[PDB]
């Protein structure tokens, strides 16, 4: 059992310097190689530092990788960030029994306008549909910058999280992101329950709308 | 018939270090070379002796069975003419060696999470061995000026732990090595 | 240089297995110092290891995938193969081969990956979207399309003047979901011309809806 935990997010501005990072949970993180890989959406993962330190042929000098063992931790820092540097970065590594361990994956996004707080909008099971035995309970997220949210559902009490289909994050025509957030839902707990929520856990921020029957 | 027991090697689950090499001495029984096929896939499956394909057909009157556990790069060295660190100071094959030797991989074997340190290998050593010949000698080794007699200033121990675990490379990774030996 | 390539059915259906191979062009898997690894990642998540094979015979499997997962190597085409059973709706995925280096005196990065391939492990056959509407809570009108196993489903508003249109996600009912939302700048707006209308491209199903 070897785990490691990257930052789910990070993003600064283009010329300044990023430092993503992942802690091994257990194990150690000087025992074995530490490697980083770069997927870009819709390409193959690229490796970027290996070795802990080196970086392969072709790869720029902005990156560079290190560890520490007091906190038993890695990094990737990067400076002089551009336009194409924005991608997902994985911290990989094993452990000693011989298994590959990436990380969860750090979304970089290098900003190129102000931030933006997600406006909400939820919609109603549609009645019409509750007859179908079907209620859906959609919400939709738009108008924030930084295209990585965590959408939070909360039952009448209790946070709804089985059931969920999160889709990934798109842009709009207002050159901003959105996403939407899937529960599925009958007429049955739809009538059981008295209230829902979908708040957006965004950048240093949380969005709440609620939606009852 | 009454085949040899060519399972107590390849299958011991218990492997001896290169400097306390596990000799066992084949006679009196039919060289059954069918389970060598089985027992291993084959990676250096390579004679200097006789032709493979021809083993079942001669006729020999003492044949010896070694094993030692070595590194990915130590298995080169087993070779009749090589010189280095296993070749020299754990195990050696004379320039008329007439014999096979196998060696295959045993990286999810030998190869434990916190480190197999069972497995020892004598580094340095004033002199080289003797064909067939073993050195249990446990006496620590004097390199330094004056005679030490603990391990002092350039006084160390002429074993070593291998290297061993599963995250290896395959160069430094457990490679179980057997030697055939026959007698003519 | 050396260069990997995924081929396989980009289809599965549930309790049958997945088959992926992996024909390295450029290298050789008779080649040691190397291991031959498939990678597995759900559409919106992190990557996912399977597991390697050492051209020797030795398998090191994911410990969450085993008893599932199967890799084998082909010497004569320079090939290594993915047996992925008992596949679930879960299991969609886009699946990557790559090799890792195994010289450095220990297991090393992952030098060369793939393309990627996407399967989606459905069981239903070519059905049909069973649209239902969305009330508004400035308000948004939405038309949420559900329950439709093809792909390329499109949402079109007027028949041309169509507003945002929301990317397929699969569920465990094996049937892609989808959202066509806009916004309207009044709320007695909602009886105007704000017609929304889908269809089902293997079979031309067209539905027409309008939020009244």
């Amino acid at each position: 059992e070897f785990m490691l935990t990257q930052p789910h997010s990070v993003s600064e501005s283009p010329e300044m310097t990023v430092t993503i990072s992942c802690t091994g949970s257990s194990g150690s993180i000087a025992d074995n190689y530490v490697q980083w890989y770069q997927q870009r959406p819709g390409s193959a993962p690229t490796t970027v530092i290996y070795e802990n330190y080196q970086r392969p042929s072709g790869v720029p000098n902005r990156f560079s990788g290190s560890i520490d063992s007091s906190s038993n931790s890695a990094s990737l820092t990067i400076s002089g960030l551009k336009t194409e540097d924005e991608a997902d970065y994985y911290c990989q590594s094993y452990d000693n029994s011989n298994v590959a361990v990436f990380g969860g994956g750090t979304q970089l996004t290098v900003l190129g306008q102000p931030k933006a707080a997600p406006s909400v909008t939820l919609f109603p099971p549609s009645s019409e549909e509750l007859q179908a035995n079907k209620a859906t309970l959609v919400c939709l997220i738009s108008d924030f910058y930084p295209g990585a949210v965590t959408v939070a559902w909360k039952a009448d009490s209790s946070p709804v999280k089985a059931g969920v289909e999160t889709t990934t994050p798109s842009k709009q025509s207002n050159n901003k992101y959105a996403a939407s957030s899937y529960l599925s839902l009958t007429p049955e707990q739809w009538k059981s329950h008295r209230s829902y929520s979908c708040q957006v856990t965004h950048e240093g921020s949380t969005v709440e709308k609620t939606v009852a029957p | 018939t009454n085949l040899c027991p060519f399972h107590e090697v390849f299958n011991a689950t218990t492997f001896a270090s290169v400097y306390a090499w596990n000799r066992k001495r084949i006679s009196n029984c039919v060289a059954d070379y069918s389970v060598i096929y089985n027992f291993a896939p084959f990676f250096a499956f390579k004679c200097y002796g006789v032709s493979p394909t021809k083993l079942n057909d001669l006729c020999f009157t003492n044949v010896y069975a070694d094993s030692f556990v070595i590194r990915g790069n130590e298995v080169s060295q087993i070779a009749p003419g090589q010189t280095g660190n296993i070749a020299d100071y754990n195990y050696k094959l004379p320039d008329d060696f007439t014999g096979c030797v196998i060696a295959w991989n045993s990286n999810k074997l030998d190869s434990k999470p916190s480190g197999n340190y069972n497995y020892l290998y004598r580094l340095l050593r004033k002199s080289k061995l003797k064909p067939f010949e073993r050195d249990i000698s446990t006496e620590i080794y004097q390199a330094g000026n004056k005679p030490c007699n603990v391990a002092g200033p350039n006084c160390y121990s002429p074993l070593q732990s291998y290297g061993f675990r599963p995250t290896y490379g395959v160069g430094h990774q457990p490679y179980r090595v057997v030697v055939l030996s026959f007698e003519l | 240089q050396v260069q990997l390539q995924e081929s396989g059915p980009g289809l599965v259906r549930p309790s049958q297995t997945l088959s992926l191979t992996c024909t390295v062009s450029g290298g050789s898997v008779r080649n040691e110092y190397y291991y031959w690894s498939w990678i597995r990642q759900p559409p919106g998540q992190g990557l996912e290891w399977i597991g390697y094979m050492h051209n020797s015979g030795n398998t090191y499997y994911n410990p969450s995938l085993k008893s599932r997962v199967a890799i084998s190597v082909d010497m004569s085409k320079n090939q290594f193969s993915l047996k992925l059973s008992s596949v679930t709706v879960a299991d969609t995925a886009v699946y990557y081969c790559a090799r890792v280096d195994v010289g450095g005196t220990l297991v090393s990065t992952f030098d060369h990956w793939g393309q990627g391939i996407l399967v989606t492990v459905s069981s239903a056959s070519t059905k049909g979207p069973s649209v239902f509407p969305l009330a508004p809570s400035t308000a948004a009108l939405g038309c949420l399309v559900k329950d439709y196993f093809p792909e390329p489903v499109t949402v079109s508003w007027n028949s041309g003047a169509l507003v945002h249109t929301f990317p397929a996600v699969l569920q465990s009912s094996g049937l892609y979901s989808l959202s066509s939302v806009v916004t309207v700048p009044s709320s007695s707006l909602g009886t105007q011309t704000y017609i929304c209308n889908v269809n089902h491209k293997p079979s031309n199903t067209k539905v027409d809806k309008r939020v009244e």
